[PDB]
């Protein structure tokens, strides 16, 4: 059996209160 | 409250109950006739003394305003002359009202309930300890409303039907008034020794179920605990909230309740040494153990009817309502939830 | 059997003395019940 | 019912009897004998029903 | 000057006053939790905090007791008034912040 | 002071005790049971 | 306690600032006041919006109530200082005059354009105006508004919001009425895109975590949220402002004994956005004024 | 029919069927088969309505017909019992009791 | 019917960026979650809005009883 | 409004369920705060309702034509001195305007009775108005002069306190308040929930299948995915509550998909990261009576006086033969009487 | 003009009992369109 197979490319979408998403 | 009954405006405006006018009630008979048939409080019609109708209808202020200092006037007919005139006045909050929900099956299907008006609702509103009686539920299920008509009858849905006087069933000897859902999973949760309370905090939950003005103040002070813990910190437990809220409510001429009772706990979840399986009231105080199902929900020698023997179905059925603020209280600022870790 | 039960009192000249609840329903009389057992009086003075 | 319109007379006891054709007869406000029951313009016949 | 944005009920007030509770409409938590806080910041207040009857109706009730100084009235005031000479101060510190960026 | 007060009409009461918890008799689980047993 | 021990110690620091929104701190407040600067700057810090909406004619797909509710929603850009209010008691009349309201009208007919690429799809070359945007709302000005408003005319914030579809035949018309108001009632009058505040997390490592141990930990959390040293090796917090509480950290056991994820009840990280009428650093001034002005209003009300 | 799985992480097609058969049982059950006591209540009060506690303690109908001399034998009210035997809890409490 | 104005958790204006997230789903072959990220859909609920959209609105348009 | 659901049935594309929406992806919250949302109950956030939230519309159709029977009946306005008010909720063609407002007693249709010499009127009956949408008017096989027409109604059906909702899951809850967007817990993301419902609605339930949908949701719209939920694609070894609960971790939210929030009210955190996410929710049919009917005085009957059945006419409650007894029972001769 | 053939969408108006039906197309099925009128409307 296949297991579920995970999509890739998985990013950070979230970050902290008032921060912009360059910080990486 | 749990012997209260919700009050949609767009009723009250309709039912009418015929008060006999006289000085007592003079005062308001007339606001309210002012304010005719489409303002809370007030009427929509006056009888005579000869029986004839008067609908204040298609009325405004004048006509009203007139018709009004006409209350007590005599009479123009010698043999009606003991009768006087009545308003057909809206049914205000210091009113009853009869609640049932078919089938009605045992008598605690079709109780009385004390009014109040609530503005803005489409729909009765129901204290949630009482599904144990008429069996509600809350899912599109619907329930009769019935006014009383002469005062003999409103007496009888006060005081011999009403709400409390049904704590316990005819079928045994059970309670049929407890608590559900949020309540119970809240409660404990409040009363464990990992519950510690400030001044701030304490006084506030405190007040935001108590309240002063309502039906229970006992001395016009509310009263304080000293705290259990001193320095470096003053902090009071959640098992200290109970004994000050059963303090402030007892009469202040009787002894501090004294109980002897278990929960639905095991001595085991708790951990080593932990004795909150046991309950133990003393003196109008919580010295150990939980507050659970079996305390204040339909549980036979449970806080809840321990109270109401000593005390009676009043100081007890009330005791539930406030709490029932404090608990809904105490979640609104901690909450409850349950996600994959549990 | 509604008629039948009707055919006994006619054909006995039965007196229902309107006792039982279900017989004072019909004609509206409080009923034996709690707050219908005992009856009412006032305490009046200046009767002699 | 209101109030203040009280009567202190009332049933005791209630009976079950035959109608005799005396009775009836003689309480009888009017006798019918007629089956139609109106005109021909929307009136109580005469003995009508 | 209105006169019934504020009443005093008068039921649970005891007649020396160190004992009092008010009901006041159009006004919720956000005043509520905010005033109830600068009472407490009064040496006087023995018991305070705010109730809601019911949030179906404007309400907002608020308890104050107090040892016997000042009775309740004063107490309200004295917090009443240092609520807005506080978030006053906040205006000026954030002013200041955005003046010079 | 724990008397039943003269008046109360247990017989109704009585039959409310009855029809009521005949309702949780809806399932089964030797002899007669539940809702027929009442019925004999 | 002292007012002036407070205004000695209160300090508040802005992050970043901008025209849609901004972020910052305020430090030694009570979490009790905040909350309340929240609830105010969403629901009691007036605005435009349009409230009644007549129908002249609309014979698109879009159903009427639902293109008034729509357009009622959308942003005004007009600076809520320059109207006033509205009396509640007056009849529809005299509720509504010049310096009172605000109107806006919308006339759109759209037809089919016989010059189109014989072989398209796309509806802009197909058809005349069959889209309408936001673009399209008319300001119509009434007298006292002809020099009022004569330097900043009233526009949508956000211009291409899509509001109607229609292919030929189609058209609609119809002014509509626009007042002002705040979010306690209708979330229209809502000048934010939201903003809220969040309790700025304390991370506390209790022991020494040095060696390999410090890159394990430091990728528990986001990124430089957790610096490593130099020599010592150990870890330790760069800007507790960075942590999303993801908790991750209490996942892997050897950790979930070696630090505590707690509070600071005293710092709060503020962050508002804006619909685009006020400016935010505004939104702010009227909100820290409008409890101030609550009070006052109380100062000098009489008892029953 | 056994179960080798759960709620939580999965069951499988088979037990999913079996399943079905069982949480369709309760709903068979009390929905084909519902016959409602309306008579039984009816055939109760409506003959013992009048029946009642007279103020000589004793258990009549209306009609004066006795059928009981005592309500329980003892005319104890079913609610006022509780805490009758409670003797523990009694003696605690015994100067708020009285 | 077709794309909501403002968003439903915030109200973040939103009816607008449709327009622009078929060209970019189209044209910069982008995928779904780096589109509703340059777009300025940061928090998931007003992500949500668009990501999930039925323009079902086109298929009315074919039913126009102005036409033969 | 319609959406693609986030967490899908694969199957779901195959059978061309987007061509006919049904659902709206929704922001969920598991958690017990208003107190308001206990028994199987649950809240919705007001500042959603009126954002627009599931908004829905009804549409009733009626048909005209006095044949019931030689013609008599004709359409529009006689000469006959009529009534007048008529001509603003109706055109000169005796069929009214497009888009008109009409509540119980309105006119809807104006003709002459060549054998009354009357012009009159079909009202409108429904206890609730309506805008006019559709002019259906119809000739019969050629000339046969109009007689038969119709046309179709607009009716608001903003969510109110009522009306059912429930996802996929036999989640059955009805909507006891509306809480307004301010006094809503909010996120540490900075987020007012839109839906609210009790985890004590949960335990007696058994529908887990709810708790996946959730972080399953919340994640592939934060990364720009449609989860596939088809059944049995996991097992005992892959379990949802990591192969998602990962993508929630990769994302930089919570694993177990725990997110930290604040009362509205009091403004502090709260106790724990109360866990929350996405669900597809659907919005029930007005499948409620509501229509409550309150009885003052009116309507009653001939032989009886009682007043009869009625709600639309002001029926009076029946008292019916169970609740005789239950009043018999407590001793209340009075309330009986 | 006050009418529309709803199969043909020729626009018409007809006279005292005219031809219940479309002078073009005879599909004797119609619809009167939506005169340009007011209704009063407010966004919630
Ligand atoms: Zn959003
Ligand atoms: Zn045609």
């Amino acid at each position: 059996r296949k297991d579920v197979p995970k999509v890739e490319g998985l990013k950070l979408e979230h970050f902290a209160t008032g921060y912009d998403a360059e910080d990486f | 409250e749990t012997n209260e009954i919700g009050v949609p405006p767009v009723f009250a405006v309709k039912l009418t109950y015929p008060e006999p006018v006289t000085a007592y009630n003079i005062a308001e008979l007339r606001q309210a006739v002012i304010n005719g048939p489409d303002k809370w409080p007030g009427a929509t019609q006056i009888q005579n003394e000869d029986g004839s109708l008067v609908s204040l209808i298609g009325m405004s202020v004048e006509q009203r305003k007139a018709l009004a200092n006409q209350l007590l006037t005599p009479s123009s007919n010698v043999s009606t002359h003991t009768l006087n005139k009545k308003v057909y006045r809206h049914i205000k909050n210091r009113d009853v009202v009869l609640m049932n929900r078919q089938p009605t099956l045992h008598k605690a299907s079709m109780m009385g309930h004390k009014v109040r008006v609530l503005p803005n609702e489409k729909t009765l509103r129901l204290h949630y300890a009482n599904t144990g009686a008429y069996n509600a539920d809350f899912d599109g299920d619907e329930m009769n409303m019935h006014f009383p008509q002469n005062e003999n009858a409103r007496a009888e849905a006060l005081n011999l039907a009403n709400t409390d006087s049904q704590y316990l069933t005819p079928t045994s000897g059970s309670p049929v008034r407890g608590l559900i859902q949020d309540h119970i999973s809240a409660g404990v949760w409040l009363t464990s020794k990992d519950s510690f309370f400030t001044r701030e905090q304490y006084q506030q939950y405190i007040y935001g179920c108590i309240r002063p003005e309502d039906g229970h103040t006992t001395r016009s002070k509310i009263v304080t605990l000293p705290p259990t813990i001193f320095k470096p910190y003053p902090l009071w437990t959640g098992k200290q909230i109970i004994t000050t809220v059963l303090l402030n409510v007892t009469p202040p001429d009787m002894p501090g309740i004294n109980l002897i009772s278990k929960n639905k706990i095991k001595n085991e979840y708790w951990g080593k040494g932990s004795l909150e399986n046991e309950v133990l009231f003393k003196d109008g105080a919580l010295l150990c153990g939980i507050l659970d199902k079996s305390q204040y929900g339909a549980s036979k020698y449970g806080i809840v009817h321990s109270l109401h023997e000593v005390y009676g179905p009043e100081v007890a059925a009330k005791v539930l309502s406030v709490l029932g603020r404090l608990f809904t209280n105490y979640i609104t600022a901690t909450a409850f939830t349950c996600g994959m870790d549990d | 059997t509604t008629c039948q039960f009707l055919t006994k009192a006619v054909l006995d000249n039965e007196r229902e003395q309107l006792d039982s609840p279900s017989a004072r329903i019909v004609v509206g009389k409080l009923n034996n019940v709690g707050t219908g057992s005992f009856d009412v009086l006032a305490k009046v003075p200046n009767a002699a | 019912m209101d109030i203040s319109k009280p009567v202190g007379s009332e049933i005791t006891s209630v009976d079950f009897g035959i109608l005799t054709a005396k009775e009836i007869r003689n309480l009888s406000a009017k006798q019918i004998t007629n089956p139609t029951v109106l005109d021909n313009l929307g009136h109580p016949v005469s003995g009508g029903l | 000057p209105d006169r019934e944005k504020i009443k005093l009920l008068t039921q649970a007030t005891s007649e020396d006053g160190t004992s009092a509770s008010f009901q006041i409409v159009e006004e919720d938590h956000t005043l509520g939790n905010a005033l109830r806080y600068v009472i407490m910041k009064n040496p006087d207040v023995e018991f305070c905090g705010y109730s809601i009857p019911h949030p179906s109706e404007n309400l907002l009730n608020i308890r104050i007791q107090t040892y016997g100084e000042t009775t309740a009235v004063d107490a309200l005031q004295k917090g009443l008034k240092d609520l807005m000479d506080l978030c006053d101060v906040v205006e000026s510190k954030f002013t200041e912040k955005i003046k010079s960026m | 002071r724990s008397l039943i007060n003269p008046g109360e009409a247990v017989g109704i009461i009585a039959s409310q005790s009855v029809g009521e918890p005949s309702t949780q008799m809806t399932l089964n689980t030797n002899v007669t049971l539940g809702i027929p047993r009442l019925r004999e | 306690w002292n007012v002036e021990k407070f205004k000695k110690d209160f300090e508040v620091n802005i992050s970043s600032l901008d025209a849609r929104e901004a972020n910052f701190d305020l430090i030694n407040i009570d979490t009790s006041i905040a909350n309340a600067f929240r609830r105010i700057m969403i629901s009691e810090v007036p605005s435009v919006a349009a409230e009644y909406v007549y129908f002249f004619n609309n014979t698109s797909v879009i159903q009427d109530e639902v293109l008034a509710h729509r357009i009622g929603l959308v942003p005004l850009k007009v600076d809520p200082d320059m109207l006033t209010w509205v009396d509640s008691n007056l009849p529809d009349d005299e509720k509504f005059t010049d310096e009172n309201t605000i109107v806006l009208s919308l006339n759109v007919k759209c037809t089919r354009n016989p010059d189109a690429p014989k072989g398209s799809t796309d509806p802009k070359e197909l058809y005349n105006n069959a889209h309408v945007y936001a673009r399209d709302l008319k300001f119509e000005p009434q007298g006292r508004q002809s020099t009022t408003f004569a330097d900043c005319p009233v526009v949508p914030a956000d211009p291409d919001i899509l509001l109607a579809k229609l292919r030929p035949g189609q058209e609609i018309s119809l002014k509509a009425h626009c007042i002002l108001g705040i979010g306690g009632d209708h979330a229209k009058f809502s000048p934010v895109s939201t903003a809220s505040y969040r309790l700025l997390p304390q991370i506390n490592i209790l022991q020494p975590i040095k060696g390999e141990s410090a890159r394990r930990f430091q990728k528990c959390f986001p990124p430089g949220v957790i610096g490593i040293d130099e020599g010592s090796d150990e870890a330790y917090v760069k800007d507790a402002r960075k942590d999303t509480v993801s908790r991750e950290v209490l996942r892997y056991e050897e950790f979930a004994d070696k630090v505590k994820l707690g509070r600071v009840r005293n710092h709060f990280i503020f962050n508002v956005e804006s619909a685009g009428a006020m400016t935010p650093e505004e939104i702010f001034f009227k909100s820290v004024r409008i409890l101030k002005n609550k009070a006052e209003y109380l100062k000098n009300c009489p008892i029953t | 029919g056994y179960v080798k799985g759960r709620f939580y992480s999965g069951i499988k097609p088979q037990e999913y069927y079996f399943h079905c058969m069982a949480g369709r049982e309760g709903l068979i059950d009390t929905a084909v088969k519902t016959s409602r006591s309306g008579y039984l209540q009816r055939c109760l009060t409506k003959q013992l309505e009048g029946v009642h506690v007279s103020y000589d303690n004793s258990i009549r109908d209306a009609d004066g017909t006795l059928v009981q001399f005592m309500y329980g034998g003892d005319a104890i009210d079913i609610t006022k019992e509780s805490h009758m035997t409670q003797f523990e809890f009694c003696l605690d409490n015994y100067y708020a009791l009285l | 019917m077709i794309v909501p104005v403002r968003c439903f958790s915030c109200g973040k204006v939103v009816g607008d960026k449709w327009e622009s997230y078929l060209n970019l789903l189209q044209e910069d072959e982008l995928d779904e979650g780096t589109a509703l990220s340059r777009l300025g859909l940061k928090r998931y609920c007003c992500r949500r809005m668009i990501l999930t959209h039925v323009d079902l609105i086109e298929k009315f348009l074919r039913y126009n009883p102005l036409e033969k | 409004t319609g959406q693609t659901p986030i967490v899908k049935a694969n199957l779901y594309d195959d059978y061309g369920m987007d061509n006919f929406p049904n659902g709206f992806n929704a922001v969920v919250a598991v958690i017990s705060y208003t107190g308001y949302d206990m028994d199987d109950a649950m809240i919705i956030n007001k500042s959603a309702d009126e954002r627009g939230f599931g908004y829905g519309t009804m549409y009733k159709t009626e048909k005209v034509d006095l044949a019931l029977n030689p013609i008599t009946q004709h359409f529009g306005f006689g000469n006959d001195e009529w009534p007048k008010e008529w001509l603003e909720k109706l055109d000169e063609d005796g069929l009214p305007y497009i888009g008109t407002y009409v509540e119980e007693g309105d006119p809807i249709c104006a003709y002459f009775d060549d054998t009354l010499n009357k012009t009159k009127i079909k009202t409108y009956h429904s206890s609730e108005p309506a805008y006019i949408e559709e002019v259906n008017l119809i000739g019969d096989e050629k000339f046969q002069e109009l007689q038969t027409v119709s046309i179709k109604y607009r009716i608001r059906r903003t969510p109110q306190i009522g009306d059912k909702f429930s996802s996929r899951h036999g989640q059955k809850g009805v909507c006891s308040r509306k809480w307004p967007t301010i006094d809503m817990p909010f996120s540490e993301t900075g987020i007012q929930p839109d839906i609210i419902i009790n985890p004590h609605a949960f335990p007696s339930r058994m529908t887990i299948g709810m708790f996946v949908e959730s972080l399953a949701g919340k994640a592939g719209a934060l990364h720009g995915i449609a989860q596939d939920s088809t059944p049995w694609i996991f097992n005992e070894d892959d379990t949802p509550a990591d192969y998602f609960g990962e993508q929630l971790a990769k994302a930089g939210y919570n694993y177990h998909g725990n997110e930290p929030m604040y009362s509205g009210a009091t403004g502090e955190e709260l106790r724990a990261d109360i866990y929350v996410g996405v669900v597809y929710y659907q919005r029930l049919r007005h499948m409620v009576n509501d229509k409550f009917q309150v009885r003052s005085t009116g309507p009653v009957n001939s032989l009886t006086m009682q007043p009869v059945k009625g709600r639309k006419r002001h029926g009076g409650i029946r008292v019916g033969e169970m609740e005789r007894d239950a009043l018999i029972g407590h001793g209340t001769s009075f309330l009986l009487q | 003009l006050k009418y529309i053939c709803a199969e043909c969408s020729s626009k018409l108006s007809l006279s005292r009992t005219d031809a219940v039906r479309c002078k073009d197309c005879g599909h004797r099925i119609l619809l009167k369109a939506r005169t340009k009128r007011l209704v009063q409307f407010e966004a919630r």
